[PDB]
This record gives structure tokens, sequence and C-alpha cells, in this order.
């Protein structure tokens, strides 16, 4: 054939790929942690722009710490040979490096992990999308007048 | 608004 | 003939490092309310990371904060895309 380029990653798989969105609202009284009015609204939005981008979605709704890193395990061990990409949008009170379970805080490392090339075969080589909806600390932009 |  | 085991990883992160991030209680949070429509926009016509830079730009000049305390009020938010990716990424294919 003629000359190729390899720029671009394959998105011409049979499937677009999971897109596992973890909407947590209501978190236990003994964290101290709020409810965070709004989140739904957000993961509707997603569930429906991701949708139309043909990926697989799967909403879950407050988790505690334990069930996310047994979903992302889980979801980790899944056969993607088919699917194209991986998707996971977290929304949820967090610090910097930390997203929060209902009870408790997860370590986004120990998220990402199950993920590396060499933890997930069928998804080495393919982009791992990870957005996050959360705090990274405390601090305030002021902004400047333009 | 609130922060996260 | 090996890749890293960290490549092909994309964080886009709501807001900088340091940094609270924004929720609306009402229309949902500034970065995913942008993300959803910069997707909607743009998803058969740019590359992703040209997209997040729209997400960018949108959360940059379009939000700000209303706070009946001082502390929290006229405040902004930048979001963060830290790519390890290796290639450009299309939503879109053929
Ligand atoms: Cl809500
Ligand atoms: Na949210
Ligand atoms: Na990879
Ligand atoms: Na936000």
């Amino acid at each position: 054939s003629g000359i190729s380029l390899d720029n671009s990653y394959k998105m011409d798989y049979p499937e677009m790929g999971l897109c596992i969105i973890i909407n947590n609202k209501n978190f236990h009284k003994s964290t101290g942690m709020t409810s965070r009015s709004g989140t739904d609204v957000d993961a509707a939005n997603l569930r429906e722009t991701f949708r139309n981008l043909k990926y697989e979605v799967r909403n879950k709704n407050d988790l505690t710490r334990e069930e996310i890193v047994e979903l992302m395990r889980d979801v980790s061990k899944e056969d993607h040979s088919k699917r194209s990409s991986f998707v996971c949008v977290l929304l949820s009170h967090g610090e910097e490096g930390i997203i929060f379970g209902t009870n408790g805080p997860v370590d986004l490392k120990k998220i990402t992990n199950f993920f590396r090339g060499d933890r997930c075969r069928s998804l080495a080589g393919k982009p791992k999308l990870f957005i996050i909806q959360a705090c990274r600390g405390t601090e305030l932009d002021c902004g400047i007048e333009t | 608004d609130e922060v996260d | 003939h090996k890749i890293p085991v960290e490549a092909d990883f994309l964080y886009a992160y709501s807001t900088a490092p340091g940094y609270y991030s924004w929720r609306n209680s009402k229309d949902g949070s500034w970065f995913i309310q942008s993300l959803c429509a910069m997707l909607k926009q743009y998803a058969d016509k740019l590359e992703f990371m040209h997209i997040l830079t729209r997400v960018n730009r949108k959360v940059a000049t379009e939000f700000e904060s209303f706070s009946f305390d001082a502390t929290f009020h006229a405040k902004k938010q930048i979001p963060c895309i830290v790519s390890m990716l290796t290639k450009e990424l299309y939503f879109y294919h053929l």
C-alpha cells in the first residue's frame, strides 16, 4: 500500500471502550464531608456526552473507598482486547493525589496502577483517560483583570 | 457555588 | 521493544495543583459543564488535547465564584491537562 503514518491512536476497534463514572454525592456522616449538590447534573451530562461518543458508560453512585478499589480492580481485569480506549470519571471530594470514597480516601495512584501497561495488558498502548472533578488542595485563585 |  | 508502564495515561484535572475545584449546586461543576459542552461541539472536529485546551479557556474565562463569604468570593479556576499520551487522540475515525 501507500506510505503510512501512525501519529494517532487506533480508535476503530469494534468498541470505543468503557466509561466508568463514579459519582460520589453523599458521604458517611462520620467523615464530616458535605454533600456535593449538583454532582448528579455532572453525572447525567457525562453519561449522555460519552454515550454519543459510543462509550459503554457505567454510572456508579456513592461508592465506599473499598468499593472504588474493587470496582477499578475488576474493571482492569476485564478483557479490553476489542476496545479502543478506557475512560474513568471521578466526581468526589479530594485533595492533592486523593479522591474520597463515601467513608474515606483513595490514593489516585492506587486506582490508576491497575491500568499500568504491565498490569492491564489488553489496554497496553491504548489511551487511558482519567477525568477528575475534585479538589486538589485548599488554595483559591484570586484572578487578575484582563 | 461551592468547593470540592 | 518495551513501553513505559506509565505511558498512555491522560489525567484531565478540573483544577490546578493545590487548588480547590468549584462546583455549582444548580448547574454542575464548572469543569464538567465545560468539558461536556466542548466534547459535544468538537469531538467530531478536534484532537483531544485541543478540545481540553478549549475547556481550559471556557473555565478560565466564563466562570467566577459568587459567595457571601469574602474568602470564597470572586475566585477563578484553571483546569490542568496532564498528558503522558504517546499519540494524538481523535474520538472519530475513518
Ligand atoms: Cl445533584
Ligand atoms: Na461533580
Ligand atoms: Na500503554
Ligand atoms: Na470544576
